[PDB]
């Protein structure tokens, strides 16, 4: 079901659920006002997966991207997801680390394509997977110029 | 040294006397011992490992280790070990003496700093003596380095002039062959590249200009001539009765 | 030079290459009384720390939960429920123990030991194999509950 | 050399310019055997 | 000449991040006038120029 940047497709094993960057909109939410800015970067998305999660049950999922990460260091265009309640892929968040977080840069603008899959989406991850509602993003940007 | 004195012909035996007598004259101007010039003029390099070219071995050999053939390029790797065991100032002078080491092929064996460098980079490991197949062939090697050093030193040339021998063998009049044509450390081509040192030594001040006007095929009568403070239809004349 | 060499195997254990070596011998040069080791030594700590920084990449960190009664019950036909079996072995006072090669659950001297073997998690089945994502797997933490 | 390229890098990918550059050659000077880079290489650490 | 493309090479490297409008060309290239030139002073760079 979807479309050009929004079909979830089923391929081998997993399941894909993608998105385009345009469909979120996401720089109309203001009015352009170039007093306040122009450019507009992640800084950090984080996942949400509403669900009643096994107690003690964790789910398996990964974040991939498109836009070949040709500013992005090695390795941050992927995300990990464990338990999926406003997580990053680390296990505590710093943002006083020097390094770089994963998507830290990203043009709100189509630059590539956004990707979540769910491996084992045979029947290994088949309850919590009947069992999940809908998805949530924490998108966290920036905005000045 | 082949020839015999039994059977020679007279015309021929004044030749020979000639260039002796143009040795002999050129070393009493040079002011050099007769041990002097056929130490820097022998072919016979002796095969014995020194304690002392042992430890440019060694700091060779500790010095270009962890090296990568397409990274860089060897020569100018090596280089600054050249330049300190043999007591070089430059770098480039360093440069000059191992693309002259190229190009004498020198003893025994068909040889190359290639070769030198897969010798230490296959079969070496240091601080224990076991003889190897190429390790005379290295050590005259090291010494024909060591002698080729001491006509660079004895000489007194500058050292742009010695780019351009070394460069261009056959426009100081060896016959040409591109980048074959090898001069020897034999002495028909050291009293002409001392002859050459003395004129640059001669001019002076404004040597640069003339060198690398020279280095160009534009150079002319008239600023040679200014060099030398002389008339420079006295050199139009003389050009014109050599032609 | 001993320093040197235990932060030589610290970045053997880091990044996965035991044959890496940057420590070689020759600093120390006696026939000139060891004048000029720091530069030696200066060089060579460099060159490790810019191995270590071209090395260097964004980890994927993923948790999971293991729960022993799904390992012991999960196993061979040789299987077993791990309270009743642990309350019978503890109960009675004979030789009995349940599990296997890997999963033995063994009664010595005084203790009681549930021992488990890594195979039997198939952890690096999780995810598919899948070479973009990686094949290095090394633990981060064990925790208890 | 290299680590202060990283860190241009690092500069090109926090603020959005790519074509800025500070790192410029020639503060090698072989003919000199590569006398005062520190002098250079520190200026320009400076200007970044 | 090869000296002569050295002064070029060296004011060419360190006069390069320059503007017109910041600051005096003359002051900016002074001193490798007077260094190639061997002149003691910068004022005799500055008068020379």
């Amino acid at each position: 079901a979807g479309n050009d940047g929004n079909q979830l497709k089923l391929t081998n094993n997993t399941l894909s659920a993608t998105l385009t960057l345009q469909d979120l909109k996401l720089k109309d939410d203001y009015p352009e006002e170039m007093q306040l800015g122009k450019t507009r970067r992640i800084k950090q998305i984080s996942v949400s997966l509403p669900a009643l999660l096994g107690p003690y049950q964790d789910v398996q999922a990964v974040l991939s991207y498109g836009g070949d990460a040709t500013g992005l260091a090695k390795g941050c265009k992927a995300l990990a997801v464990s338990h999926g309640l406003n997580d990053n892929g680390q296990f505590q968040l710093d943002f006083n680390d020097g390094k770089f977080l994963p998507f830290e840069g990203i043009d709100i603008n189509d630059k590539g394509t956004f990707t979540l899959s769910f491996p084992n989406a045979a029947s290994k991850q088949k309850n919590i997977l009947q069992m999940l509602t809908d998805i949530i993003l924490h998108i966290r940007y920036t905005i000045l110029e | 040294d082949k020839i015999n004195l039994y059977d020679i012909d007279d015309k021929e035996l004044e030749k020979l006397i000639n260039r002796l007598d143009t040795l002999s004259n050129w070393l009493h101007t040079q002011k050099w011992s007769i041990y002097q010039l056929f130490l820097m003029t022998t072919t016979n390099y002796d095969k014995t490992l020194t304690p002392e070219i042992q430890n440019l071995l060694d700091t060779v050999y500790n010095g270009l280790q962890n090296f990568d053939k397409n990274k860089t390029k060897l020569l100018a790797a090596i280089a600054p070990y050249i330049a300190a065991t043999l007591q070089l100032p430059s770098e480039n002078v360093a440069h000059s003496i191992l693309l002259w080491a190229d190009k004498i092929k020198p003893s025994e064996n068909k040889i190359t700093a290639e070769k030198f460098w897969i010798w230490l980079q296959n079969r070496d490991t240091t601080e224990l003596s076991k003889p190897p197949e190429m390790q005379e062939q290295i050590i005259q090697y090291c010494h024909c380095l060591a002698q080729l050093t001491m006509i660079y030193r004895s000489s007194g040339i500058n050292e742009n002039a010695f780019r351009l021998f070394i460069e261009k063998p056959t426009i100081f009049g060896i016959p040409d062959e591109p980048n074959k044509a090898t001069p020897a450390h034999n002495a028909p081509t050291l009293i002409i590249l001392t002859r050459f040192a003395n004129w640059v030594n001669s001019l002076g001040e404004k040597a640069s200009p003339i060198l690398t006007a020279f280095e160009n095929k534009t150079l002319t009568a008239e600023k040679l001539a200014n060099a030398m403070n002389l008339d420079a239809n006295l050199l139009e004349q003389a050009s014109i009765q050599a032609q | 030079v001993a320093r040197c060499l235990m932060a030589e195997q610290a970045y053997r254990w880091e990044t996965n290459d035991s044959s890496a070596r940057f420590i070689k011998p020759g600093a120390w040069q006696g026939t000139y009384a060891g004048l000029l080791a720091g530069e030696t030594l200066m060089l060579n700590l460099a060159q490790m720390e810019d191995a270590h920084l071209k090395q260097e990449q964004r980890a994927l960190e993923v948790e999971r939960t293991v729960s022993l009664a799904q390992v012991y019950q999960s196993l061979g036909e040789k299987s077993f429920a791990l309270k009743d079996k642990i309350e019978a072995l503890l109960q009675g006072d004979k030789e009995t123990s349940a599990g296997n090669d890997g999963n033995q659950l063994k009664l010595t001297n005084n203790t009681l030991s549930a021992t488990l073997t890594l195979q039997d998690l198939k952890l690096k089945d999780d995810y598919p194999e899948e070479m973009q994502l990686g094949k290095t797997r090394r633990i981060k933490q064990i925790s208890v509950s």
